[PDB]
């Protein structure tokens, strides 16, 4: 069926590969493709034990594991010249921001109860003003929630289609007088280096989801 | 303690060895994963001190 | 602590290869106190 | 590989999963809609 | 010319290049400089006067180019070969040790002192 | 693209959030703590 | 117009195998040894035990 | 007609707040360069500081630019 | 008419460009924050909810502008 | 007629722009008083009063901008 | 009503004077805090300095307010 | 016909505005980094990759704005 | 048809507005440059390739604004 | 026709503004060069060679901006 579809099974195909085939034996002193996955373990590990850092650290280490390997990988399937719908297929990636928002959101109405809300107390402020500052941080926590998804939904779909555009323009930059054709070549240097950056781009991508959506949780398990 | 150091030579691993193997001699390998695991941790005081933490931040 | 003092440190820690002369070495340790007084009594010849 | 040492993600991602849950049971609903559009 | 007396043994009484690490950063002077008053932290330095260096590791004390232009250079003591290995593994203990045993302030030279060594 | 725009939105949903799920289990428990394996290994070496 | 994307798609992988791998490779040589070096000098380290 | 032409107008106009997400980000990153080295070490702090200032920075484009997809077909 | 509807969608156009003011005055306080902790090290315990109600601030005034942006393109 | 009620649409998306100048206005009297306090550590009560009427003036500028906005489009 | 329809559009279009004056009243007290943190004890005699820099920043957009009103009535 | 077809075009041109402050963003940031670097040469090696970050994030809301361009250009 | 070409023309010159922000770029990193050496003196062998870059990248976000003049005109 | 004839008057116009931020380019390349030279006056035999450069640069998007205003009054 759907591009989307399909696209999904070659991830878990990938990712299976990378922790079975990669490793030689079990090493005790790493594989050459493993060690790319050692160094992404510690500075996520780091990074979470950073952010929420509590005895639970390690417990939302997989949830920030699968949120930084999904669209790690996803903005690497994309960027082929006949794929474009992982994280280009938008409907997946702000339903999945939303979501995550909404499991921080009740984990704080659980957890915290109705004095949740004491989290939209920023502190202390001017009295006529008080109940204000509640609504407006409130407002900006569920700015969190659509300023994740959006963010990579927009970044890999626009650098997909700039290429093509650019692509097709070079097609007919190479269709017109012979002077141009002499010169062809210098468009097929600006498409190199969009390809280059719209892939790198993503991988960032996948490292500042993932960091933002444990800021998030430090917001929404520790309270102000 | 020349068979002591017969024992380490003749199971003395360097590119690889499975950690099965490890945790058949000692399955207080999976024991103290099981415990991390469990704990919210996968920092092991000691694995940053010699084999680092794998970073630039 | 003076700016001087953190200095001194700075010149004690530069003796800690090590091609120290005796001059070095008395600048980076010596042993020495300072008797307080009072405006009157003399708090004792503590540690310089 | 394959030699599981147990997780809490029943009851520790409970909150994450409810939230899923809502969301795949209203795109069913989103998706009959989108299919009249 | 390039002041850089020491007590225990004045070195010198300005010169081409001069480098230096100062609570400005790094600095570099090449003739003319604005009169800075500056205080030299502790400091791998080079001095050149032409293009002959002479490479000084430096306790931290002052420098000040004057309005008169003389670049007042005043150390406890100023060579970088003298400074410097085994005095890098030596002081890196000394700086755990400091650590526990003002204290703050000494516990940061210590240090301050063991990356400027290394940089020798 | 005809494949980017179907009303299969939920079809689609469904695919994604089962990729999510399978994941987060399959890397919590056996290939997360299976590199912290190697870790505690190496580091158990690392003592004797 | 796609097939030219194709084409830049070539010079893209090309780039990489020049310039990433052989950096990515030396990257994973540097640590391979570096994993080596502690977890056969400890084994080393109890074998002096030993002797003494 | 008019219409027609009116949200292909809206769409443009909204493009433009994107502008200011760019600078913000920009600012954040000189500041974070400046921190480093003004401090050799302050980091570790700074540095999800940093992200997160590119992130909020950029938030406030990124509405823009929804906007600018809901004004062009809309 | 047509010129009403047209004025709708062009007025929510107009409307969204307060929203890079408040792109811009996010970094600014957060360039501060920067700076003044890279200066001090330990300031930040002091500055870093100083910091974080300035940008409530400013990240408010594109929050505005983006509700009048909502009225004006669906309304 | 059409024009006029266009007019007050379009007028409401310009009036959206004022805001910018708030939002970035707030944003700099946040940078100075980080970067004192930073300077000082401790300036913070004196200068925190000043810095609270520096920034409602910054800000009742953007907020003008806004009320007439909705003066134009509520009628 | 095209002298109605341009003074409607005229008001929208004053809101953009007012934005200069906005920033320029932040940046006096931005300078007062400034200076008072550098000196401290300067901040008697440059509190009505920094007083008098607000006002007039404020009034320069006060004017554009005050032609806001004038276009409303035409 | 011809005012949709216009429209489209000039949409395009004012979405092309947006790339002038990614193009100072970009040279803030380098500018940031010879400066740091004047102030301490040694910290290079960890600020190359922290300048290389502020180009490309500040260089993409540009690069999204000239798709907006491209998108009402060609489309 | 009269009207579209209108508008290209017109449309040609809004793009060109966009290289203002390249022609200020160019000069703040270049600016730093000057500061910077000034500062060390020798520090500019280093330094020189990476002002270099940043100009390169500074002065690309002003040019795709001319491309796309281009491609209004001419495309 | 009145609307071609228009729009070249009109796009030369618009073509104009681009040239204004290379000017301030220009002079922020200068204030550099004289606060470079006050803190080391040996330093401007350098720098004026990259100094030149740094001129030159900036000013040639402003210059483009002027020759597509020339290009619709002078072709």
């Amino acid at each position: 069926l759907t591009t989307f579809s399909l696209y999904t099974i070659i991830v878990l195909l990938v990712i299976t590969s990378l922790y079975t085939l990669t490793n030689n034996n079990n090493k005790i002193i790493g594989s050459r493709w493993l060690i790319s996955q050692e160094a992404i373990y510690d500075t996520i590990m780091n990074m979470t034990k950073g952010q929420i850092g509590g005895k639970n650290w390690g417990l939302y280490f997989p949830m920030i594991f699968t949120l930084f390997m999904f669209i790690f990988i996803a903005n690497l399937i994309s960027m082929i010249p006949y794929s474009f719908a992982l994280s280009a297929h938008l409907v997946f990636i702000i339903s999945l921001s939303i979501v995550i928002w909404l499991g921080n959101t009740i984990l704080g109405l659980y957890k915290h109860g109705w004095v949740f809300f004491s989290l939209f107390v920023p502190a202390g402020t001017p009295l006529p003003l008080v109940p204000l500052l509640v609504i407006i941080e409130t407002l900006s926590y569920f700015a969190r929630a659509i300023s994740l998804g959006l963010r990579l939904g927009s970044n890999i779909l626009a650098g997909h289609l700039l290429m093509v555009i650019l692509a097709g323009l070079t097609f007919n930059f190479m269709l017109i007088n012979l002077f141009t054709l002499v010169f062809g070549f210098v468009p097929l240097a600006m498409i190199l280096a969009i390809m280059m950056l719209e892939f790198a781009i993503g991988i960032i991508q996948g490292y500042v989801w993932a960091i933002l959506t444990a800021s998030y949780l430090k917001d929404a398990v520790y309270l102000h | 303690l020349q068979s002591t150091l017969d024992n380490i030579q003749s199971a003395r691993p360097f590119d690889e060895l499975t950690v099965d193997d490890l945790t058949k001699i000692k399955p207080e390998i999976d024991a103290k994963v099981e415990e991390m695991v469990k704990k919210g941790k996968w920092d092991v005081p000691g694995y940053k001190d010699r084999f680092g933490n794998l970073n630039v931040m | 602590i003076s700016y001087a003092a953190y200095l001194n440190v700075a010149a004690q820690a530069i003796r800690s290869t090590e091609l120290q002369t005796a001059s070095v070495l008395n600048r980076s340790q010596t042993d020495a106190f300072y008797t307080q007084y009072k405006n009157a009594s003399e708090p004792t010849p503590i540690t310089k | 590989m394959l030699k599981r040492f147990p997780t809490p993600i029943l009851k520790v991602y409970w909150p994450f999963f409810v939230a899923g849950a809502a969301v795949y049971y209203g795109m069913s609903k989103a998706a009959d809609l989108s299919s009249n559009t | 010319k390039l002041q850089f007396a020491l007590p225990h043994e004045t070195l010198y009484s300005e010169v081409t290049q001069v480098n230096l690490p100062a609570k400005s950063g790094r600095i570099g002077v090449l003739a003319n400089h604005v009169p800075t008053v500056e205080q030299l932290l502790p400091g791998v330095v080079e001095v050149m006067e032409g293009s002959n260096s002479k490479k000084f590791f430096i306790s931290g004390g002052f420098a000040t180019v004057q309005p008169d232009s003389q670049l007042c250079v005043t150390a406890i003591e100023a060579p970088l070969e003298s400074f410097s290995e085994n005095i890098k593994n030596l002081l890196a203990e000394a700086k755990k040790n400091v650590s526990s045993s003002r204290e703050a302030a000494e516990a940061a030279i210590q240090v301050e002192v063991l990356e400027n060594l290394q940089s020798v | 693209m005809p494949q980017l725009v179907p009303f299969y939105f939920m079809n689609q949903l469904t695919y994604g959030f089962l990729l999510m799920i399978t994941l987060l289990i399959l890397f919590s428990q056996f290939f997360l703590p299976m590199i912290l394996r190697l870790y505690v290994s190496r580091l158990f070496i690392s003592k004797l | 117009d796609e097939s030219i994307l194709l084409l830049t798609f070539l010079g893209f992988t090309g780039l990489v195998a020049k310039y990433l791998a052989p950096a990515y490779k030396d990257f994973a040589d540097a640590r391979m040894k570096k994993v080596s070096d502690v977890l056969n000098a400890s084994r080393n380290k109890h074998v002096e035990a030993v002797k003494d | 007609q008019l219409v027609l032409a009116a949200k292909y107008i809206g769409a443009g106009i909204s493009t433009i707040g994107l502008l200011g997400a760019g600078i913000g980000i920009a600012i954040v990153f000189a500041a974070l360069i400046n921190g480093v080295s003004r401090n050799p070490s302050i980091k570790d702090t700074v540095f999800p500081m940093a992200i997160l200032g590119f992130a909020l920075s950029e938030a406030t484009g990124l509405f823009c630019l929804m906007v600018s997809f809901l004004l062009l077909f809309g």
